[PDB]
DNA sequence: CAGGATGTATATATCTGACACGTGCCTGGAGACTAGGGAGTAATCCCCTTGGCGGTTAAAACGCGGGGGACAGCGCGTACGTGCGTTTAAGCGGTGCTAGAGCTGTCTACGACCAATTGAGCGGCCTCGGCACCGGGATTCTCCA
DNA sequence: TGGAGAATCCCGGTGCCGAGGCCGCTCAATTGGTCGTAGACAGCTCTAGCACCGCTTAAACGCACGTACGCGCTGTCCCCCGCGTTTTAACCGCCAAGGGGATTACTCCCTAGTCTCCAGGCACGTGTCAGATATATACATCCTG
């Protein structure tokens, strides 16, 4: 039960990419997990946080929503 | 002895609304009274932006030669403008896009 | 030799296509295993619709494309073409998140 | 018979052959002074030449002493502004630029002023031309009711051309075109998507003075369409080439065409129904025509004067609403006077009646 | 038994007065309409502290118009100042 | 020769002395001449206390140094001692206000 | 009143980059940073101006200017906060 | 007329004197303190309003104070924060 | 009747004005009912925080050798925390001096 | 008769000859052990031994099968909980630690388990004890009442060395200690500042048994202070060296001490009135004491009368509020019965009265 | 350079599922009135901001040397681009199921609101104590041997 | 290694002024009594999260080929820095003056609130069309020789 390695290699290349890459070293796929890894654990520990002062027990978008808008990372397209 | 609804966004000659708005306005816990010109100040303001977004938007969209409206079509057009990027600048626009862009160095 | 690509070449017609493109480029199993997987650290035994996960995917992949045009301009002011740590650690310095 | 009219017809064709020659050279030497142009430094920087072919079915022509070029200019963000309620003529107006338009010296205001760009388009053309004098080329200066820079070249003889300038504009596609058009089940509607999908142009024109602004007020133009559905007539959309079967829709369009050019250099009183008149007519012709069958040699005479009865019946109906824009029904009163139509209908009954006597000549 | 309030209503009507000629999938709707939300949020925010500022107990467009001002790029809020003084002088004569 | 100090040293005890400091090095004068004449372009005729101009001294000169220490770190990372404008261009980049 | 952009001396700017913890100071950086320092100041100054005209004052407060760097995000304390 | 103006200074004294009444202060912090007290205050009743307005309610109780805090502060701070405020409130129902 | 006046302080055993904070709630324009002891929670959130702070501050104080408080060494302690500076980022302070460090690189 | 009291203070310096061979090396084995502690990897990593100097002025002594060696060891943010509202004792809790501190398995929830501390202290002493075996060392088990971990050393003599660990807090200076230490007229307010500027200590020790935690609760511990207020005691502060009129502060304070210790060894019903008790009244008597002409070994015979009638004047008043704690008045019948107080009253006109009988003794 | 093979826009035809209309409904917005009290302005005052005149001294600008950090360039080695065949795990559809979010009733404690009275804190004066600050000896320092 | 001014820390007296203590007092808190209502249970109903189960297939990985990118190094060469001169001009304090914001009363107007009818959006359902899939053609490019 790790997962994290899960993110193959080829993918964070492609997503590289797409993020305008030439040439790739080879140590940087575990900096970003663990980077990428923070981010959602900030993302996620805000959403589980409204979700149970909203008493549910499965999970929605609109607290994910509110999540990333006090993070300031505006989005819509989601509901709302 | 009705005297039959003429619309206040008739009577301002817009399409947003002044009822609803007015409504929200009150029903947001601002302010206990609320003037009759804020609403209709609101709706003029946010249809002309409403307005000059939708162009863009449709511009763009047949320079791609596409039918509906999608979300990279919004994306291009925003960062395609000061103004709008620079009020826009933090938003993000999923299924939106990147700006293609390559510094001459690279190459 | 006959076709035998150079570097970077067929990397430029993917970034166009990329740049291009729009969808995502993950297989979203393993993403959801390690959305659960840090979850259950707060909570476990809780149940999510998929639309949120996906926007989860989104505003990820987003964030993180970003940071991967930042820490490119970064290096190209570094005046190099491999990527490096320190660029994307002084990206997260200069945003006071690290 | 259709004998005579195609005598008259290679009699157009031979006139066709002297203004090969004419207006090449005066094709040549605008191309190059447009060239000139391009790296005059000016505003009008991205200022080419609009082509619409040279055939005379591709340019409206006259007299061999005047001659017509057509120039393209791109313009950014506009705002359409109607004056012209019947739907022909609009303001001129930009949006909100937030770069900044250079043209604020230029821009009456918020309206633009089309007196001063033309003004000073006639000063650098006037200047350029005395920069360089290869051909024998000048400026006429004729009276300001015409915005169209006339260059007088003698070579060979004396060919003038009315130079004016079109707008490429990507702006609207307007409200007033919205049920204009119609060829959705007759055509496509996926051409006319793609169609509408195009730029457009607007021609700087005085129309009649009931209005605050004149030069500045400017009529619609879609050249670029007309020379499509041109070459594009017929149901099977490969017709005028060698490939289709060939029918007589350019072939009439040329005889009513010239028809009426020599009947208003002989009934001098009635010059305001001019080419476009009988472009918008064929086209309401065409979209009430179902069948090509009658529309080929063999039924030239028939469809010819089936023409002449469907354009009578919108005479005495009174109604011709444009094919871009149905509610600008273009017969009106104000514009072309009543007497003017019943003698030209007195006219078209003394073509009709008596075997066309003007064209037994040549 | 679950009537929900939209602006997608209002947006196809602005969108057919500049542009009757137009599709659109439906993401892009709710955008506009949380996103036109989210900034009459920050007017409304800014009005509150203005009037806050001014010990007022309510809003007119004096206030508006001036936290527009303070918070729009350029010639933009320029126009949009036209838009809505014409438009609310206009509505006065009604 | 007998005590002609070697180039940072000075720079070097500088620096501790600076940031052990927290007063200003500005003269207030011009400061507030560019600021009236900011000012003016918007609106002429009008006063102001001095406090807010303090304030902005302030604020500014604390803005700039923050981008001094960013800028700093950012010649570090390109492996350099001396200031040049690209990262500055580059730190205006990553924090979106260019 | 003019060139009062050249009165942002250059050892002024050297002080402040060595607090800045700089080590050697390049001799065209001094634009840039006037300039830089210039459109900061002016983004500032059109809020402060709106906020004062708002405010119907021919003066200008600081509680304005706090509210700028507040809606800036740039929140100051010091000066009543 | 003299608009006699609200302040924490006493307060922030009286809780000053409660740890460290040894220490001696200046007034400038002391606005400073007010400042920022009032701007946590601010962020905190800005979200404890978009909470209830998620939740469609017409009041606010401690159980939102909680879950805003805990939503804005980081780890160990906010369980003590928790501790405190339910002990003084329970203390409170008791009187 | 007329009993002594009692702060609803003393009933919370705390230093912070109880009336004063529920009246500025009430000119907070946030909601129309407010739970008795949502005010008493957030101002007990208020004081533990406020002691976090002048705690610290006071210690940087005496660690300079000084009686009364300057905003450098307050500064220092914001950013010498983790969780306060995460939370106090972005935070500007007037005279708050520098947080001083040199890159070993820097160094010889 | 000063000279009696200078040959029992003789008497103290050829034990005092004694003590520094036998404590000296005491003290090197300890400094041996404690280098040993920093090296073995445990939580008390940096822990030095804590100096008060070597003189029976400088540490408290008794019997030569036992000695004491104060050791330091600092400690992070900590609350001070009072159980003890006299004012003397607290209980042991840190503060919020952002970082984390390592003690949490040796937290009793929120409160600190001293127990465990001391049971793995010992654990790690008698380890390295049986580690290194230099000189002849074993670790002593006396009864779980008295948390001093005494080391037997057969070197010369059996001596053992009371352990006992001393936390460096630099935590408080808690509110019992506001109105504490009165010397603001005296001696001065700025000496006063920078003395509450330097941190302090708390000795684990079980006090009366009327709570929930036994050896959890700490009573407070200031000795830098008192060795520190030691050597500087009279109005000037080079005195008890060359420079300064020498007083008899240090000759009584030893004769009180000796005189009590002989007095408990010949009654002993009466052992709870330790050391601390004679040192915080001597603090009060400095207090209300403005001449140092009454403190010179001419003066001696009238200042020593003096302390005893200011000591049995706080007896019958009954209240000796403590110098770092007035609100604690240490003269409370719960830890000390009256009685007990009587009777000692009576032992002191006993040694008043009769020439001071045991010291005709050496 | 040229060919050639791959890569890609163009063009046709097909299907599907999204998107624009249609309709009934009834939920909240126009009509009309009254309260009543918040905002606009009228006079005043007071304080405070800008102008300005005269020293001073520290800071800034300008010349000047020097060495050093940047940089242009040069071998090198390896690791990351480029293909390829094997495993594999992502996604399709189905099935289901059940727990949990939404709906509705109702009643019940609870906060909103009005009166009297009070004391606390806030505006303003007294005051000593930190506390710069300049002077004067102690202690790193580093470039030189 | 010294050394030698150069900074840099440590004690003394002095203005000084301001942080903190004291007086008046006022309005906001407190108490009690009222009432409407918000949410708190309390069940009752659909849905969509998990879960599997085969099943395909392109993605990952592992491999090898090779080259070119940072790295280390050499000369070199302006360029910041350390220092002295003048200047210059920012503070230190003054007064004038006026203006402008803060305060009161009065009035007005406009929304809050009531009650009445009406249509607007929505839920749902259908008919059609936009572009994906698949295929195939024509050109854009790079790579060596
Ligand atoms: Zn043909
Ligand atoms: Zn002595």
């Amino acid at each position: 039960r790790d997962n994290i390695q899960g993110i193959t290699k080829p993918a964070i290349r492609r997503l590289a990419r797409r993020g305008g890459v030439k040439r790739i070293s080879g140590l940087i796929y575990e900096e970003t997990r663990g980077v990428l890894k923070v981010f959602l654990e900030n993302v996620i520990r805000d959403a589980v946080t409204y979700t149970e002062h909203a008493k549910r027990k499965t999970v929605t978008a609109m607290d994910v929503v509110y999540a990333l808008k006090r993070q300031g990372r505006t989005l819509y397209g989601f509901g709302g | 002895a009705r005297a039959k609804a003429k619309t206040r966004s008739s009577r301002a000659g817009l399409q947003f609304p002044v009822g609803r708005v007015h409504r929200l306005l009150r029903k947001g816990n601002y302010a206990e009274r609320v003037g009759a010109g804020a609403p209709v100040y609101l709706a003029a303001v946010l249809e002309y932006l409403t307005a000059e977004i939708l162009e863009l938007a449709g511009n763009a969209a047949r320079d791609n030669k596409k039918t509906r409206i999608i979300p990279r079509h919004l994306q291009l057009a925003i960062r395609n403008d000061e103004e709008l990027n620079k009020l826009l600048g933090k938003v993000t626009i999923a299924q939106g896009g990147v700006l293609p862009n390559i510094q001459a160095v690279l190459l | 030799k006959p076709h035998r690509y150079r570097p970077g070449t067929v990397a430029l017609r993917e970034i166009r296509r990329y740049q291009k493109s729009t969808e995502l480029l993950i297989r979203k199993l393993p993403f959801q295993r390690l959305v659960r997987e840090i979850a259950q650290d707060f909570k476990t035994d809780l149940r999510f619709q998929s639309s949120a996960v996906m926007a989860l995917q989104e505003a990820s992949e987003a964030y993180l494309v970003g940071l991967f045009e930042d820490t490119n301009l970064a290096a190209i002011h570094a005046k190099r073409v491999t990527i490096m740590p320190k660029d994307i650690q002084l990206a997260r310095r200069i945003r006071g998140e690290r | 018979e259709p004998d005579k009219l195609k005598k008259v017809l290679d009699k157009l064709r031979l006139k066709r052959k002297d203004i090969s020659e004419a207006a090449e050279t005066v094709n040549k030497v605008v191309e190059r002074l447009l060239r000139r142009m391009q790296k005059r430094e000016s505003e009008f920087k991205g200022v080419e030449q609009l082509n619409t072919g040279s055939y005379y079915e591709h340019v409206k022509i006259s007299a061999p002493n005047e001659f017509d070029v057509m120039f393209k200019l791109e313009v950014p963000r506009i705002e359409l502004q109607e004056y012209y309620e019947t739907g022909a003529f609009y303001l001129v107006k930009f949006k909100r630029i937030p770069r900044g338009n250079p043209l604020s010296h230029f821009l009456e205001g918020e309206v633009l002023s089309a007196t001063k760009m033309l003004s000073k388009f006639r000063k650098i053309i006037k200047e350029e031309v005395k920069e360089i004098k290869d051909i024998d080329v000048s400026v006429e200066k004729e009276k300001p009711g015409s915005p169209a820079v006339t260059l007088l070249i003698r070579n060979p003889e004396e060919i003038s051309v009315d130079i004016i300038l079109a707008l490429e504009s990507k702006g609207s596609w307007p409200i007033s075109t919205k049920e204009g058009l119609p060829i959705q089940g007759w055509l496509g509607t996926k051409v006319r998507t793609n169609l509408r999908r195009e730029p457009f142009y607007l021609v700087p024109k005085n129309a009649k003075d009931g209005n605050s602004f004149q030069g500045e007020t400017w009529r619609l133009s879609f050249s670029h369409t007309e020379k499509y559905i041109l070459n594009n007539h017929g149901i099977e959309k490969t017709c005028c080439e060698s490939s289709g079967a060939k029918c007589c829709r350019k072939e009439c369009l040329k005889l009513m065409k010239y028809l009426l050019e020599q009947l208003k250099k002989e009934f001098q009183e009635l010059d305001a129904f001019c080419s476009y008149h009988v472009k918008t007519a064929i086209f309401h012709m065409w979209t009430q025509d179902p069948q090509d069958s009658q529309w080929d040699p063999r039924n030239l005479s028939s469809c010819f004067d089936k023409l002449l009865a469907f354009f009578l019946e919108c005479l005495r109906t009174e109604k011709l609403d444009h094919y871009f824009i149905p509610k600008f029904n273009l017969f009106s009163q104000e514009l072309i006077d009543r007497k003017s139509k019943e003698f030209l209908s007195k006219k078209i009954e003394y073509e009709r009646n008596n075997g066309f006597p003007i064209f037994d000549k040549l | 038994r679950s009537r929900k309030e939209s602006y997608s209503v209002y947006v196809y009507k602005v969108l057919k007065q500049v542009h009757p000629d137009t599709g659109i999938s439906s993401k892009a709707m709710g955008i506009m309409n949380s996103f036109v939300n989210d900034i009459f949020e920050r007017i409304a925010g800014e009005a509150s502290r203005l009037a806050h500022y001014n010990k007022r107990s309510t809003i007119t467009s004096r206030e508006i118009q001036t936290a527009v001002r303070l918070l729009l790029p350029g010639e933009l809020a320029k126009h949009a100042v036209s838009e809505g003084t014409k438009a609310v002088t206009k509505y006065t004569s009604s």
